[PDB]
């Protein structure tokens, strides 16, 4: 595109972190620069405009600067709920339009281990009456984002009609994910188990027909 | 090619514009304010009598229609003046803004130019693009060019 | 029952046994402005008003109920209508700054 | 002020679509608007705008003849309509009000965000399935076999928004995704809170309301 | 330093004009009120018919309008009358069917 | 403390305050002139029909009904804007009356002050209570002290 | 006269007639609001192209 950002930056809590944008002459050399900030599947906001201003529900860590045809972001002292992904924009007088960046994901290290809460839930009635059977297993709170699900059909695993979701970020910066195991209502065995490894500690739950 | 209120810059680099932004908008807003209460006037309507039968009650449904035909004709010089009063304020409001314009005219580029009384100027120095855009800016100093 | 003879016109009614015959007959002219309230009348007011009994003009006009009135009475309005009473505005100016 | 985009869309490759904003509480006639998509795992990008006292509409060259977008002032809205789509024109959009008049300002307010997903095939609504339940306990609405994104979910006609936590999709083979959701709340609460489940989905015009007993 | 400019209270209050929209100002008159209800009155600068006949005791307005005995004599000119019974009732002599 | 308009002097002797009577006195006839006008304005009141009766004549009962209520929202609205054009002559009286009174500090204390364009004056001399009493009585000469 | 329709501008002109709901007002001509500044066909402040 048009202006350049590092597609990563990392820092550790308080830490004070820089975010680069450049432009050319058509663009940041002759316009303002506004940035946004940006949180998974929600819209964005506004963190900075007319290149060193904010908005005033913005906090005062938060600062903005332009030199040349380029610009930079600044935030002092680190919190955790910055992690987020950052666009700076502008005009542009040659392409007679508005501009983005790439975007900057900004990670704040720092986060402590967490095991997984794990909820495991057999085919409901109704299901089966519509002669389908469907056990779903909820994996919510664990860090680091990494789990892997083992399904237990009585004591051999399952080789088919396992799927499981990628690991989504929680609100708690934790993480949460979903498995779901199909199965026709005649194969809804004694036992069904969802195994939820977590950095070489499983975790398991299981239901009973 | 934006703008509505600006600035104009002739010389030796031919001509060359820039737009007043505040001065822009505030014209602007001016007008949506007009136009949202008009836009937001409540007049009440026109219904049958609930009492009143056709055939039965022909000549009190005559007076009906009377009351409702010089409701509309009132409603409508009422609604008119209405907007004939709104053009009058948003009309009014350009010389106060253009006026303005001057003001800031003279208070920037100082006494080294002067006035044509035409809203125009005629600078001692240069201007283009770059130095017409710091006047709109409002950043512009006279300075710049060794100047008053 | 009764019946209204106006501008000197002859009525007519037909009857057979039982008949109350009119003997009496009101007679009356002119027009009187009338609206709905209620009995007794305690002392005396500026105005009388339907929805409010009876008020003094204290201000020139009222928000609230309209209704039928009759006399010397503060006209209905639909909104809090202000005068001004005073000079613009300006936050104030720092054209000396002590106290 | 809010501003409310449109529902989800769905729609066949070469049709188009239209995507309306209106804001709410006060008027945004007298500031410019832009439409700004992103695709999945990507970027934001502008489409053009429009500010409608000016009497201005302005397009991004990489959009130029393919988009149309216009405004209702006399309903505080604003449209975009989108001609020959294609899958690559499958993401979120965007609406926002800039700081004045025109484009340059810095777009402090949006909308929720449109999806729209392009494809060639009858939709499906899904079944609304549920899961049942100390400290806490949890409870879960499955929501199963739908195409395509998005479904939102609703607790309580959204009083409901405590501990509520709305999984993620995952695409089937089949072409279906499923989605789930939980929602905490404390164990004595069981007895005498009715816990009600709506998952809306407009692509179908879907809307079914469960109800889960422990 | 002399200065000339207008002394104000420096409180804002906001008056709308016909062409330039709402203004702030340093004082307001209110032009309404809301009244509050209260009982009818006598309307000041009148006589004011309640009863056709008040000095016709234990009498309602239409036994003097149908000639009751004992609700006889004099009905007062008024300019100004109450409407204070929409069903008006008798209070003795021979019964009638109303209705 | 008095006086609505008025004056101020800064200087060694601290801040000074005095009051313009004739330029106070006509702003507040300009208000109390509306006033009485909006307390005079003379409209009909709305009875009932004197033939109209109950039971028997509902229909026409209903129309009555409706004269009025549309009658009392002409009334209110007309009323309503005249409020508002009195308070647009009262706010433009404001403007005059200023304008007038930085003519009259124009007028007085002569050319050795400058102007700041603020309504306010740079003087040469010291002012005080007493100097400045005389600029609110219109009898301040500047040749008091040896001025022009 | 219309049948149903939907407000589009606040006010109509033509035939008036009994309406409820949410209804543009009648008014006897084409009524409109200043949106511009003033003319002035054009000045030679520069005069070239
Ligand atoms: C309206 O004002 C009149 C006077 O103009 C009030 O009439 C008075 O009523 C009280 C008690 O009845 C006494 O002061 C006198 O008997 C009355 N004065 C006169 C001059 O008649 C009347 O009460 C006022 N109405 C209201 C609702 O306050
Ligand atoms: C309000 O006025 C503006 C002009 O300032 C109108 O915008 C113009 O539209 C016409 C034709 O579409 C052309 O003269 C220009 O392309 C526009 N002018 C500018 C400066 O862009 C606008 O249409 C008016 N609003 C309405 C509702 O008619
Ligand atoms: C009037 O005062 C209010 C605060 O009370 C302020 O917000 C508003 O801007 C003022 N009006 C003008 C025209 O400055």
């Amino acid at each position: 595109s048009a202006l350049t950002q590092p597609p990563a930056v990392s820092g550790t809590p308080g830490q004070r972190v820089t975010i680069s944008c450049s432009g050319s002459d058509s663009n940041i050399g002759r316009r303002s620069v506004n940035w946004y900030q940006q949180f998974p599947g929600t819209a964005p906001k506004l963190l900075i405009y007319s290149n060193d201003q904010r908005p005033s529900v913005v906090p005062d860590r938060f600062s903005g600067s332009k030199s040349g045809t380029s610009a930079s972001l600044a935030i002092s002292g680190l919190q955790s709920e910055d992690e987020a992904e950052y666009y700076c924009a502008a005009w542009d007088d040659s392409l007679k339009g508005a501009v983005f960046g790439g975007g900057t994901q900004l990670t704040v290290l720092g986060q402590p281990k967490a095991a997984p809460s794990v909820t495991l839930f057999p085919p409901s009635s109704e299901e089966l009456q519509a002669n389908k059977a469907t056990l779903v297993c909820l994996i919510s709170d664990f860090y680091p984002g990494a789990v892997t699900v083992a399904w237990k059909a009585d004591s051999s695993p399952v080789k088919a009609g396992v799927e499981t979701t990628t690991p989504s970020k929680q609100s708690n910066n934790k993480y949460a994910a979903s498995s779901y195991l199909s199965l026709t209502p005649e194969q809804w065995h004694r036992s069904y188990s969802c195994q939820v490894t977590h950095e070489g500690s499983t975790v398991e739950k299981t239901v009973a027909p | 090619i934006a703008g509505w209120h600006g600035y104009t810059s002739h010389g030796a680099h031919g001509v060359a514009v820039a737009a007043d932004l505040k001065s822009t908008q505030e014209a602007i807003n001016k007008i949506t304010k007009n136009l949202n209460s008009l836009s937001e006037l409540e007049v009440k309507n026109l219904q049958r009598l609930s009492g009143a039968m056709d055939e039965l009650h022909n000549e009190i449904l005559e007076l009906d229609e009377k009351v409702d035909d010089l409701r509309a004709d009132t409603i409508s010089s009422q609604i008119e003046l209405a907007v004939l009063l709104s053009n009058e304020g948003i009309i009014n409001s350009e010389d106060e803004h253009l006026l303005a314009l001057e003001r800031k005219l003279k208070k920037m580029l100082g006494p080294s130019a002067v006035e044509i009384g035409n809203g125009c100027f005629e600078t001692k120095h240069k201007c283009n693009q770059t130095c017409l855009d710091r006047i709109a800016a409002g950043t512009f100093d006279a300075g710049e060019f060794s100047l008053p | 029952d009764y019946m209204v003879q106006k501008s000197g016109k002859t009525g007519t009614i037909t009857y057979q046994r039982g008949i109350l015959l009119p003997q009496k007959v009101w007679c009356a002219s002119g027009r009187s402005k009338v609206i709905k309230g209620s009995l007794p009348l305690i002392g005396e007011a500026d105005c009388l008003h339907e929805k409010y009994g009876g008020l003094n003009k204290s201000k020139p006009y009222y928000t609230g109920e309209h209704a039928k009135a009759i006399g010397n009475c503060p006209i209905w309005v639909k909104t809090p209508l202000k005068l001004a009473n005073g000079t613009k505005y300006r936050p104030p100016a720092k054209l000396l700054k002590e106290r | 002020v809010q501003l409310v985009q449109s529902g989800a869309e769905v729609k066949k490759p070469g049709s188009s679509v239209k995507v309306s904003c209106k804001s709410s509480g006060g008027t945004s006639n007298n500031y410019a608007i832009s439409w700004v998509r992103q695709a999945p795992g990507q970027g934001l990008d502008w489409m053009g705008g429009i500010s409608p006292i000016f009497g201005s509409t302005a397009y991004a060259q990489k959009f130029q003849g393919r988009v149309t977008i216009s405004a209702d002032i006399f309903s505080n809205t604003a449209y975009m309509e989108l001609n020959s789509l294609t899958s690559e024109d499958t993401a979120v959009y965007f609406c926002a009000r800039h700081g004045n008049y025109y484009y340059y300002s810095g777009m402090d307010v949006w909308g929720q965000g449109t999806t729209v997903t392009v494809s060639s095939a009858s939709t499906k609504g899904p079944s609304v399935f549920p899961l049942a339940p100390g400290g806490t306990a949890a409870l879960g609405c499955l929501v199963k076999d739908y195409f395509p994104e998005p479904v939102t979910v609703s607790w309580n006609s959204g009083a409901l928004t405590s501990g509520v936590h709305t999984f993620p999709a995952v695409l089937q083979s089949s072409g279906l995704y499923s989605l789930s959701s939980v929602v905490t709340v404390p164990s004595s609460s069981l007895g005498t809170q009715t816990y009600i489940c709506n998952v809306n989905h407009k692509p179908s015009n879907t809307k079914v309301d469960k109800r889960v007993e422990p | 330093r002399i200065c000339t400019g207008i002394t104000s209270s420096n409180s804002p209050h906001v008056v709308k004009t016909a062409t330039q929209g709402e203004v702030n100002v340093t004082g307001v008159i209110p032009l309404t009120t809301t009244p509050t209800k209260s009982h009818f009155a006598n309307l000041k600068g009148t006589e004011t018919r309640g009863k056709l006949c008040p000095k016709c005791l234990n009498c309602t307005d239409l036994d003097v309008a149908l000639g009751r005995p004992k609700c006889t004599g004099k009905i007062p000119s008024a300019r100004v009358s109450i409407l204070h019974e929409v069903r008006p009732v008798t209070s003795g002599c021979f019964p009638i069917m109303h209705d």
